[PDB]
RNA sequence: AAUGGGUCAGCGACUUAUAUUCAGUGGCAAGCUUAACCGUAUAGGGUAGGCGUAGCGAAAGCGAGUCUUAAUAGGGCGUU
RNA sequence: AACCCACUCCCGUUGAAAAGGUAGGGGAUGACUUGUGGAUCGGAGUGAAAGGCUAAUCAAGCUCGGAGAUAGCUGGUUCUC
RNA sequence: UUAAAAACACAGCACUCUGCAAACACGAAAGUGGACGUAUAGGGUGUGACGCCUGCCCGGUGCCGGAAGGUUAAUUGAUGG
RNA sequence: UCGCUGUGAAGAUGCAGUGUAUCCGCGGCUAGACGGAAAGACCCCGUGAACCUUUACUGUAGCUUUGCACUGGACUUUGA
RNA sequence: CAUGCUUGAGGUUCUAACUCUGGUCCGUAAUCCGGAUCGAGGACAGUGUAUGGUGGGCAGUUUGACUGGGGCGGUCUCCUCCUAAAGAGUAACGGAGGAGUACGAAGGUGCGCUCAGACCGGUCGGAAAUCGGUCGCAGAGUAUAAAGGCAAAAGCGCGCUUGACUGCGAGACAGACACGUCGAGCAGGUACGAAAGUAGGUCUUAGUGAUCCGGUGGUUCUGUAUGGAAGGGCCAUCGCU
């Protein structure tokens, strides 16, 4: 099915964002931008483990 | 005797001069597929129903 | 017997009739597709809702083409 | 509480937050009340020489709410702002 | 043609204590009231304590405001 | 035969009797019957075993306490406008 | 005190346990029974004079034997944080 | 303190219509008074009760394994 | 390697602890019990404490509801249609079907374009492949049931992209409560377009589980004498056929 993982801002910050992917279709991890609130300004979301 | 106070009534339903506040629920956990719109929302404080005033006052022993 | 199933009711229809007073905000009509079309001063939510931008009062016209059926907001 | 076996409000809502300790030993003075002294001096001892505050308070706050009376001098003790003004505004001055 | 009663006389079932909320009726009034205990013992003393005069916030805290928030924007609660 | 038992019919069933009687019936020197005294008992005793017996009470005796146990269940609840 | 029987017991048969301070049972324990007995004895279990017999299955569950190797308690306290 | 046919909480001495019939005993028989007796034992219900079973759950007497204590000397094998 | 100093484990042996429901002496007039002494076993056995296994021998309990009586069978949450009487709502162990997902593009935007089918002509296919022409008007398509929709196509393709944004939110719909639904507009930063503008996921309606408890990332809060820490609070988020 579709696993949940985590997007990481690539700021200093700890914000991150929450969503599922298919871990067999797409193996390969996610860059996107996404707004980070703490230093408000669009930055590199990059993909992490939710556990 | 002295009225005993519901000990878990106490933890949820603090006494203010315009009601009662409590938090929501459904915001424990399960949260990634909320939309954000929803959770926003769910982030105050509430006062008490109208309705639900009298069996909640009986149990803090306020009435 | 193998068919005591249903779903619950969505109470849809219209909210508003033709001459209605009605302010900014106010939902007109429950949908599932556009059985209405949001004419003027009217907007339209992603479940179909047609919801009223403007204030005024509702007027129901059937105009145009395709024989559609408009709802629209026009000053008392 | 009970409810017929439905889940009762008391158990249905989340706790939230926490008792603070240290607001234990705190108490608030209104303006109207700083007449009530014996003369002309508001401490922590002097307001419990009358019966402003409970004898086990240790923080006194001051807070606009009525008009004050004479002038009076503060001893360790805070005000507001607005409470401040109207006390310097009545020859009352505010030292320690 | 469901229950109860053969009849008479006597007895026989919403009480009391302590904590409270609302209404009526009184005393004082920005203040009201004492508890244990003294006592000349239903008086008088005893104002420790309780409630009210300010709220908002989970809290530090700030205060006719305060919380949320980057925001004196909006919104919640409160204020003549 | 005595004595111990209790297979059948009838009577009796408000009985003469809270388990009898009249007729018949089985054992009757034995794994017999019986007197006196004694031992084992309440989740315990005893049982050639029927869940039987333990003072007319037994799928857990009686008595006094916890105790006015609990009863979303029946019944009742007293003068007048 | 509504069932006397085809039910229980029985002599005979078999399995199994027990080397004596026996197994086993009643006892917080001392102790007692077994037994002032000693494997031709004692306990438990099933079957039920006598005659002819009592066939196949050790996969399950139990019991007995084995001990190599895997897991495996309190205990110990290297290492890291 | 009658019969019949209807009605009716649906099988009537007591209701409706109708028919019969002076008042009161005694000896007999049991068709009815849903006759007397026992707050149905069959059936269902109660977030009732007892006792029994087991590879239901959680425990536990008894039996058993190992560490420490009561608990010592010597020799030998053997790992750090 | 040779020893020294410990210390894990095993075996043998000794007597001196312990044990004897073995003998003979005394207390003593005594098959109890003590003390003495021979004999035997022997650091074992046994008891206390800690711990693993077994343990209906024994104990306290649990073992749902609906239901044309109970039991057996079936059902229990969510979505679509009929029943449902032209606003909403409306029952049956009434009649019929689906769900417990999917997608980093199947989302946003700018630009561009129309299907199914039929007939004629055309090399291996011949009823049906790709092709050219005429008619066709949605009889196609829509990720997935059914209903309601779809030309500004909501259907199809391409380039760039991340608005599947953060804080809110006037006003409404639904509604016992707890929940649920729609949303103009404002502030921050964005993406496509020349621009007006569009974008707070997907044509819409199913794809879901409260509180307690426990874990992870932050935090100008608190932190039992004080400074810290442990713990707690707040925000985000994980673990329930
Ligand atoms: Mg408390
Ligand atoms: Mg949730
Ligand atoms: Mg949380
Ligand atoms: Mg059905
Ligand atoms: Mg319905
Ligand atoms: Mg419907
Ligand atoms: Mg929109
Ligand atoms: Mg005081
Ligand atoms: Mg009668
Ligand atoms: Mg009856
Ligand atoms: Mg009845
Ligand atoms: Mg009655
Ligand atoms: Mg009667
Ligand atoms: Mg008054
Ligand atoms: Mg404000
Ligand atoms: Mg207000
Ligand atoms: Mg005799
Ligand atoms: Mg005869
Ligand atoms: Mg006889
Ligand atoms: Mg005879
Ligand atoms: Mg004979
Ligand atoms: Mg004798
Ligand atoms: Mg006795
Ligand atoms: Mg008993
Ligand atoms: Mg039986
Ligand atoms: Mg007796
Ligand atoms: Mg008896
Ligand atoms: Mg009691
Ligand atoms: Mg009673
Ligand atoms: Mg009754
Ligand atoms: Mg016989
Ligand atoms: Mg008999
Ligand atoms: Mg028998
Ligand atoms: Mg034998
Ligand atoms: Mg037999
Ligand atoms: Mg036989
Ligand atoms: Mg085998
Ligand atoms: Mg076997
Ligand atoms: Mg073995
Ligand atoms: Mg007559
Ligand atoms: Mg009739
Ligand atoms: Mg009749
Ligand atoms: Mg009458
Ligand atoms: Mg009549
Ligand atoms: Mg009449
Ligand atoms: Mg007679
Ligand atoms: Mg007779
Ligand atoms: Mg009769
Ligand atoms: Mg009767
Ligand atoms: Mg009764
Ligand atoms: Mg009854
Ligand atoms: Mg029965
Ligand atoms: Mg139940
Ligand atoms: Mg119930
Ligand atoms: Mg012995
Ligand atoms: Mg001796
Ligand atoms: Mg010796
Ligand atoms: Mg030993
Ligand atoms: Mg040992
Ligand atoms: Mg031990
Ligand atoms: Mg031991
Ligand atoms: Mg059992
Ligand atoms: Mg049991
Ligand atoms: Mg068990
Ligand atoms: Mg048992
Ligand atoms: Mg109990
Ligand atoms: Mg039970
Ligand atoms: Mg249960
Ligand atoms: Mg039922
Ligand atoms: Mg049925
Ligand atoms: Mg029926
Ligand atoms: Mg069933
Ligand atoms: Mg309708
Ligand atoms: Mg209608
Ligand atoms: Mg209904
Ligand atoms: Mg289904
Ligand atoms: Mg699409
Ligand atoms: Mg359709
Ligand atoms: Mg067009
Ligand atoms: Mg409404
Ligand atoms: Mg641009
Ligand atoms: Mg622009
Ligand atoms: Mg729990
Ligand atoms: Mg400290
Ligand atoms: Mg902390």
């Amino acid at each position: 099915m579709r696993e949940l993982i985590r997007l990481v801002s690539s700021a200093g910050t700890g914000h991150f964002y929450t969503t599922d992917k298919n871990k067999r279709t797409k193996p390969e991890k996610i860059e996107i931008k996404k707004y980070d609130p703490v230093v408000r300004q669009h930055v590199i979301y990059k993909e992490a483990k939710i556990k | 005797p002295k009225m005993k106070t519901k000990s878990g009534a106490a933890k949820r339903f603090k006494k203010t001069a315009g009601g009662l506040k409590h938090k929501h629920a459904f915001k424990s956990h399960i949260l990634t597929k909320m939309t954000t719109k929803r959770k926003r929302q769910l982030r105050g404080t509430s006062m008490l129903n109208k309705s639900d005033v009298a069996r909640v006052e009986r149990s803090l022993r306020l009435r | 017997t193998r068919n005591g199933r249903d779903s619950e009711s969505k109470r849809l229809g219209v909210k508003l009739f033709g001459g209605q007073a009605v302010k900014a905000g106010n939902i007109l009509v429950r949908q599932r597709g556009t059985k209405f079309h949001a004419g003027y001063g009217v907007g339209l939510g992603k479940d179909h809702t047609l919801f009223a931008k403007v204030d005024g009062v509702v007027k129901f016209e059937t105009k145009g083409a395709f024989g559609r059926k408009y709802v629209s907001i026009v000053a008392a | 509480g009970f409810e017929g076996g439905q889940q009762p409000l008391h158990r249905r809502l989340p706790k939230f937050g926490f008792v603070s300790l240290k607001a234990m030993d705190r108490a608030e003075v209104r303006t109207s009340e700083l007449a009530k002294v014996e003369g002309d001096v508001v401490s922590l001892q002097t307001l419990k020489d009358a019966n402003l505050i409970n004898q086990h308070v240790q923080r006194v706050k001051v807070m606009l709410s009525g008009e004050v009376g004479r002038a009076v001098t503060l001893k360790g003790i805070a005000a507001t702002k607005g409470a401040r003004a109207a006390i310097e505004a009545a020859g009352g001055k505010f030292e320690d």
